[PDB]
């Protein structure tokens, strides 16, 4: 309705302030995912025989053969959560 | 177990939902369709009409906007705090208790 | 008058779900499980 | 031609989950509507 | 006796305006309801919009006992009031 | 208004009629025909929680008068309010349902310890 | 302009009518005044003005 | 209203008209000349980002 | 009153949304509690000497 | 009516809000006192102050 929109831009930059809050929040978002996984800038890889002293890390490593590459733990963490 | 994060999801689909649902509310005008109003009314009280309407709907936003606002903060600190542990736990070893 | 006044008006306080007893019961087994066992109730077994 | 041929008796009993009707004419699927009618 | 003797029955019973909440289905049809006045439970249902309540304490409405009749305190004193004298008045002022 | 009507010892002035609280609400009146002061007082009312196991449980509940004495409403007597449908039970147990002032309940019947 | 007793309501803002339509139309933001005032003596004759 | 008429595979009750979504907005209708349901997409729409 | 509240009605989920919001922090205070005084599942008691 | 509901509803929606902001100020003290609790009651802190 652009009479309605004709009305609206009576009440001045209030859709701006939304507007520009909510880009604050968007953008707050993906700061908060970078300071807590971007904590490196090399991106390690553990060796392909992966025998550590007895210590089984293959619950938390990544499963080549799944496509996401994730953990079994982190895929139990992706299904779980919808 | 994994309750904190489904109610993050939850909460902002709610958050949603009850912002789509508030364009069904009259807020004391006659409908809660502009076209409607337009359809059965001429022009000098539908300006009324949609300018409770209007005035409606900015309340509906700015309060979404707000609560939006203060979860932004929380989640902050929870990731401020996660960042925390990240350096803290994961990148070396603690003496602080719990 | 006040709690009155905003009782009647629909403004309710709901009570804490520990009590004052209870809070400092706690506060009486930290102390204990501190003067007794050190830190080392905190990471296991006093 | 009105003429007086029907008694009747009453009993009351219980009408459990009966006489809901449609408010409206509005297909809706797999929701929840809540209506004051 | 010159009709054939018969019986007929039939139940009766009076709406009320209430509030429903209403169940439909995948195919439009409505399969189950819950009425929000009569049961708490009922009304906890209405309050969550689900038929499924999950464990908890739920704050649902404001109980508040009626008023059981009217009274009406005027005073006693009862006078003819003087309203012919002003709206009948032959002659009024400039 | 609606309210109860109770005697007062507000020694209201001779030219005073009306009274009003902090809130500026009608506390007292002078009634016309009688020249008696009455106190009024909102009739009673508070809020109503109801107290659940889940429904694939169970369909027991429990309600619980928030601020409500028991006598102007299976009743137990909380700080938090008047209990109902729910049996006081004397052995303690971890919360389940938190009811308020130490008070919770659990469904085992509902029980509230 | 002259008009009728019963069209003295169209002219207004935002009003439908005959007169409002297809002889004088106001806009919506109009601001000013609107004087009316009888013609017997001057617009009316016996035999149809 | 403003949108797409595709088409639609539910089967309308035949005293229903209208048709709304979980958060009351209309997404499908029932045509009166012929007895068919026509699924209502409104416009396709997008935020402009430079 | 009755029609103020079926006026309130046209507003829509403004009531709900302040009583779920009270709600939260009516028991994030309670969490609060538990975060800081509940930290040992075992009653400690003090020798009577 | 409805001017009192939309002032009402308005002092409502205000001192929810700020309920909301004390009580983000109130989770903030009460997540540093329950670290203070397992940091300095449970344990030694070597952190300055
Ligand atoms: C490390 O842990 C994995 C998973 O716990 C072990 O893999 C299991 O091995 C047993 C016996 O070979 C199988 O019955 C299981 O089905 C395996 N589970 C999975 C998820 O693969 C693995 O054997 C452990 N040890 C090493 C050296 O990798
Ligand atoms: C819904 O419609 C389908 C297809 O017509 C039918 O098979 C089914 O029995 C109906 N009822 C339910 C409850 O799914
Ligand atoms: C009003 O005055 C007229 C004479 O002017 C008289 O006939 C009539 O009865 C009066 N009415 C009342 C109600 O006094
Ligand atoms: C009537 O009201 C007056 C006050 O206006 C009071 O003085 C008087 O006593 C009342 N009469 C009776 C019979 O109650
Ligand atoms: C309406 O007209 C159409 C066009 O021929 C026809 O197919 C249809 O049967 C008519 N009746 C109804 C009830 O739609």
């Amino acid at each position: 309705s652009t009479e309605c929109s004709n009305l609206l831009l009576q009440y001045g930059s209030f859709c701006t302030q939304l507007k520009r809050a909510l880009t604050g929040i968007a953008v707050e978002q993906d700061k908060n995912t970078q300071e807590v996984f971007a904590q490196v800038k090399q991106i390690y890889k553990t060796p392909p025989i992966k025998y550590f002293g007895g210590f089984n890390f293959s619950q938390i490593l990544p499963d080549p053969s799944k496509p996401s590459k994730r953990s079994p733990i982190e895929d139990l963490l992706f299904n779980k959560v919808t | 177990a994994l309750g904190k994060l489904q109610d993050v999801v939850n909460h902002n689909a709610q958050a949603l939902n009850t912002l789509v649902k508030q364009l069904s509310s009259k807020f004391g005008a006659i409908s809660s369709v502009l076209n409607d109003i337009l359809s059965r009314l001429d022009p000098p009280e539908a300006e009324v009409q949609i300018d409770r309407l209007i005035t409606g709907r900015l309340q509906s936003l700015q309060t979404y906007v707000t609560q939006q606002l203060i979860r932004a903060a929380e989640i902050r600190a929870s990731a401020n705090l996660a960042a925390t542990k990240m350096s803290e736990c994961v990148l070396g070893q603690s003496k602080r208790v719990d | 008058d006040l709690i009155c006044a905003q009782k009647f008006n629909g403004l309710t306080v709901l009570p804490p779900l520990l009590t004052d007893e209870m809070i400092a019961q706690y506060t009486s087994a930290l102390l204990a499980g501190t003067i007794t066992s050190g830190w080392t109730f905190g990471a296991g077994p006093a | 031609q009105c003429v007086n041929l029907i008694t009747r008796t009453q009993s009351y009993t219980n009408s459990f989950t009966r006489g809901v009707y449609y408010p409206d004419k509005v297909f809706r699927s797999s929701v929840l509507h809540s209506t004051q009618d | 006796s010159g009709w054939t003797a018969g019986a007929a029955a039939y139940y009766v019973g009076y709406l009320q305006p209430r509030t429903f909440l209403l169940k439909y289905n995948e195919n439009g049809t409505i399969t189950d309801a819950v009425d929000c006045a009569l049961d708490p439970l009922s009304e906890t249902k209405c309050t969550l919009k689900s038929f499924t309540v999950e464990k908890g304490i739920y704050q649902t409405s404001n109980f508040r006992v009626q008023p059981t009749e009217s009274i009406v305190r005027f005073p006693n004193i009862t006078n003819l009031c003087p309203f012919d004298e002003v709206f009948n008045a032959t002659r009024f002022a400039s | 208004g609606t309210g109860v009507l109770t005697e007062s010892n507000k020694k209201f002035l001779p030219f005073q009629q009306f009274g009003r609280d902090i809130a500026d609400t009608t506390d007292a009146v002078r009634d016309p025909q009688t020249l008696e002061i009455l106190d009024i007082t909102p009739c009673s009312f508070g809020g109503v929680s109801v107290i659940t196991p889940g429904t694939n449980t169970s369909n027991q509940v429990a309600v619980l008068y928030q601020g409500v004495n028991c006598t102007e409403v299976n009743v137990f007597q909380t700080r938090a309010g008047c209990l109902i449908g729910a049996e006081y039970v004397n052995n303690s147990y971890e919360c389940d349902i938190p009811i308020g002032a130490g008070i919770c309940a659990s469904y085992q019947s509902i029980i509230a310890y | 302009f002259v008009i009728r007793g019963n069209e003295v309501s169209q002219i207004a803002p935002g009003q439908t009518g005959n007169i409002a339509d297809y002889n004088y139309k106001l806009p919506d933001d109009f601001t000013g005044c609107v004087i009316a005032w009888n013609s017997n003596k001057l617009d009316s004759k016996v035999g149809g003005n």
